[PDB]
RNA sequence: GACUGUGUGGUGGAGUUGAUGCGAGUGAGAAUGCAGGCAUGAGUAGCGUGUGACGGGUGGGAAUCCCGUCCGCCGAUUAUCCAAGGGUUCCAGGGUCAAGUUUGUCUGCCCUGGGUGAGUCGGGUCCUAAGGCGAGGCCGACAGGCGUAGUCGAUGGGUAAC
RNA sequence: GUCCGAACCCACUUCAGUUGAAAAUGGAGGGGAUGAGUUGUGGAUAGGGGUGAAAGGCCAAUCAAACACCGUGAUAGCUGG
RNA sequence: GUACCCCGGGAGGGGAGUGAAAGAGUUCCUGAAACCGGUCGCAUGCAAGCCGUCAGAGCCUGUGUGGUGAUGGCGUGCCUU
């Protein structure tokens, strides 16, 4: 099949609209010593740690 | 363990055994590895099965697990450092944590790692 | 497939190079519109 | 003399596009298009603008039949009275009394009353 | 008549207000692709955004997060301002060049292709300006 | 009415207004019209048979570059060397606009410099085949056709290194 | 001008493709496979002509008369503008 | 033909300089339309719309005219043939 006719601008912006992104959440690293943010359930790229205040694991060098 | 459901990794089944096999391997060499979320998640049913059938010692439970892994080298840092390791340990030997994505693909990627300190 | 273009440069010497255009008086002709044209390639 | 035609050409394709500056899509944007509801818009405002006559006078007539029914008087007899009273207020004026001038409008339908011919 | 009063880029995005501007042009990436970026990061704070934009999927995020990095130090060095204070008061995504290419398709037939590039635009003020 | 102001701004930077004549490449919405630019479909289909994994390195940036280790694939060919054809793509160093159906620090790309050595190898300097040309010549209004003596022409003969 | 069967040559069936990987192919089978075989290099035949184990087939990806240029801005009681 | 400084790997921009002019910065005179956007005003999620037209409230503006337009009536494109 093919497009019978050139869709309005109303249209296309209707289904235009549509087609975006979510903005990232980010969290504050629990790390009294970075404080930077990170993605939730993932290590801190800055830190490169993970856990609560206590815990605190390393889980990436950097 | 549980096959895995949906379409199998490295687009063919054979070719996930090889690719589970291969990374359980590597897991146990380095200690720790940088392999994708559900690469990780997958071999680590099979990571532990081994680690449990390494936690006692005998010639015939060497041979089953070469059966798997295949390099007798890694075979013997399992059965000699990783196995004893978890002399109190009820299962969980290895854990996965989330790293990010990679900006090539968007893979969400994960390092597992096999527990370091011992449970006494 | 095999395509028509099959590049032998002995035979396309033969066929459009110069001394076979100046054989003929067709191809002294053609050699001379060319020169009026104004080609930089009078031949093959 | 070559004569280059734009200069000459863009002043009916500005006329066009400002008269049809509140068109929806390309009908306020491309000349073409809006040329064609130009035509449609001048049509309508022509046939609109002698049929505003009629709409108005059908305005003015129901407001005067809503007035004089309030008096228990219909329209037809209302203007029947009127004309034979000899008053010749129009359709327009009376609909104007109606609506602000209450009591005029209903001296009115007394004038009608006495007017009609009580046959 | 040209004269005084010249039009310029900082006339009309702030107008004598306080803040700053960058313009990333010829970024080779496609308008509607960096547009999908700059809806989010439009109104926020501008630590917050290039935070974000650090962690962004998409690939629109690295041009649009150096752009409100040079505009948020464009403000820092030409109106004292701190990078703390800024937010994000205006950003869009114009289109630049163009470049025609073509694809081969079966039966001999060539496909145009376009490869787009975007003009990006990022104003930042002080958040006191927000409520103003 | 086609249109317009000797109203008033903005942009702009070198011409041009009114009167009256004169001359027209003098007016566009249609020709499945021509050229360019740009929408629509649409962030949609596709990204050209496939098996990659990991550790380390480089880097502003790495699934897609380098190194290593596992693993897999071809193996009458996914190996090696020629001819034809291509023509500098070869090597080293620098580069990431473009090109590469993604990324790219990488390249058969770009830039700069460099690289091909023969008495014996493959051709010529030797030989002829098919066929071509052809002194004179014969034939043909002209243009030309054919052909003798000859002279070319490898895909063959001849020819000294491992 | 034997038989079975790779290379090689072919193109019978089927499926896929049919804005294809490909302006004729791919997968699975299939015919010939010492012969009227197949293939490399060079050569010969040219448009009312060539060649054709003959289908009006083929003669540089559309041949009941190739292509290019010229007569030429052919002509069209027709269609469009 | 943009010294120098800042963000940036660059590209690009921000200051500053040159110039009468840099929104004349080399994609460089003038810079139209399609097309793509930011901002502001009004309308719009009970509605059947050749998209206009006539009537018309409300809001915004008042640069006291303009913008928008709830709602009612009427209303089947352009060209060719
Ligand atoms: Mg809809
Ligand atoms: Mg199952
Ligand atoms: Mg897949
Ligand atoms: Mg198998
Ligand atoms: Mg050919
Ligand atoms: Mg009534
Ligand atoms: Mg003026
Ligand atoms: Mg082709
Ligand atoms: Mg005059
Ligand atoms: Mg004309
Ligand atoms: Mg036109
Ligand atoms: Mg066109
Ligand atoms: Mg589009
Ligand atoms: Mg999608
Ligand atoms: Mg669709
Ligand atoms: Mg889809
Ligand atoms: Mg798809
Ligand atoms: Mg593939
Ligand atoms: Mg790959
Ligand atoms: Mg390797
Ligand atoms: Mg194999
Ligand atoms: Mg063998
Ligand atoms: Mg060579
Ligand atoms: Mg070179
Ligand atoms: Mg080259
Ligand atoms: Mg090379
Ligand atoms: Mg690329
Ligand atoms: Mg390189
Ligand atoms: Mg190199
Ligand atoms: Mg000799
Ligand atoms: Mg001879
Ligand atoms: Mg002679
Ligand atoms: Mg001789
Ligand atoms: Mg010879
Ligand atoms: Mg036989
Ligand atoms: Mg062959
Ligand atoms: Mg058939
Ligand atoms: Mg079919
Ligand atoms: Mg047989
Ligand atoms: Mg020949
Ligand atoms: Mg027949
Ligand atoms: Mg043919
Ligand atoms: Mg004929
Ligand atoms: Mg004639
Ligand atoms: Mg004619
Ligand atoms: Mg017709
Ligand atoms: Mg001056
Ligand atoms: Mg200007
Ligand atoms: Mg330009
Ligand atoms: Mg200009
Ligand atoms: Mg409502
Ligand atoms: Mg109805
Ligand atoms: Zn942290």
């Amino acid at each position: 099949a093919v497009p019978k006719r050139k869709m309005s601008r109303s249209n296309t912006r209707h289904r235009r609209s549509q087609w975006k992104t979510v903005a990232t959440k980010l969290v504050t690293c629990a790390n009294p010593a970075c404080g930077e943010k990170h993605l939730p359930h993932t290590a801190c790229p800055s830190c490169g740690g993970y856990g609560p205040r206590g815990d605190r694991r390393q889980v990436v060098e950097a | 363990p549980k096959p895995t459901k949906g379409p199998r990794l490295g687009g063919s089944p054979a070719h996930e055994r090889i690719i589970l096999r291969n990374l359980a391997s590597q897991l146990f060499e380095h200690g720790r590895v940088v392999t994708t979320v559900t690469k990780a998640k997958r071999v680590r049913p099979l990571a532990e099965k081994l680690i449990n059938r390494a936690k006692t010692d005998t010639v015939a439970n060497r041979r089953f697990v070469n059966r798997t892994i295949t390099d007798r080298g890694i075979v013997h840092i399992l059965f000699t450092e990783i196995g004893p390791r978890m002399e109190g340990r009820d299962g969980g030997y290895t854990r996965v944590t989330r790293i990010g994505i990679r900006k090539g693909d968007n893979a969400p990627m994960a390092v597992i790692e096999v527990i370091s300190d011992k449970v006494a | 497939m095999k395509r028509t273009f099959q590049p032998s440069n002995r035979r396309r010497a033969r066929n459009h190079g110069f001394r076979s255009r100046m054989s003929t008086r067709a191809g002294r002709s053609i050699l001379a519109a060319r020169r009026r044209k104004g080609r930089v390639n009078l031949s093959a | 003399a070559r004569v280059k035609r734009s200069v000459n050409a863009k002043k009916k394709r500005r006329e066009v596009l400002d008269q049809a500056s509140g068109y929806r899509g390309q009908r306020s944007r491309l000349y073409r298009k809006a040329k064609e509801q130009t035509l449609h818009s001048a049509t309508y405002s022509f046939r609109d603008r002698r049929a505003k006559k009629g709409d108005f006078r059908s305005l003015w007539i129901q407001r005067i039949n809503a007035a004089s029914r309030a008096q228990g008087m219909t329209y037809n007899r209302f203007i029947n009275g009127l004309k034979n009273a000899g008053v010749e207020v129009d359709r327009k004026m009376l609909a104007e009394l109606a609506v602000s001038d209450i009591n005029a409008f209903n001296s009115l339908v007394e004038v009608a009353k006495a007017s009609q011919p009580q046959n | 008549m040209s004269k005084t009063e010249r039009p310029s880029r900082r006339a009309a995005l702030l107008g004598d207000r306080p803040g700053s501007y960058a313009i990333a042009r010829h970024v080779r990436m496609s308008a509607s692709k960096c547009r999908r970026v700059i809806n989010l990061v439009r109104g926020m704070d501008a630590v917050d955004a290039v935070t974000m934009l650090k962690f962004q999927p998409q690939a629109a995020a690295e041009p649009i997060r150096k752009v409100i990095a040079s505009a948020m130090a464009n403000a820092e060095q030409t109106e004292g301002l701190r990078a703390d204070d800024l937010y994000i008061s205006q950003a869009f995504v114009d289109e630049g060049i163009t470049m025609r290419r073509i694809r081969p398709r079966a039966k001999g037939s060539a496909s145009r292709i376009l490869k787009r590039s975007a003009h990006i635009t990022v104003v930042v003020e002080p958040k006191e300006a927000r409520q103003a």
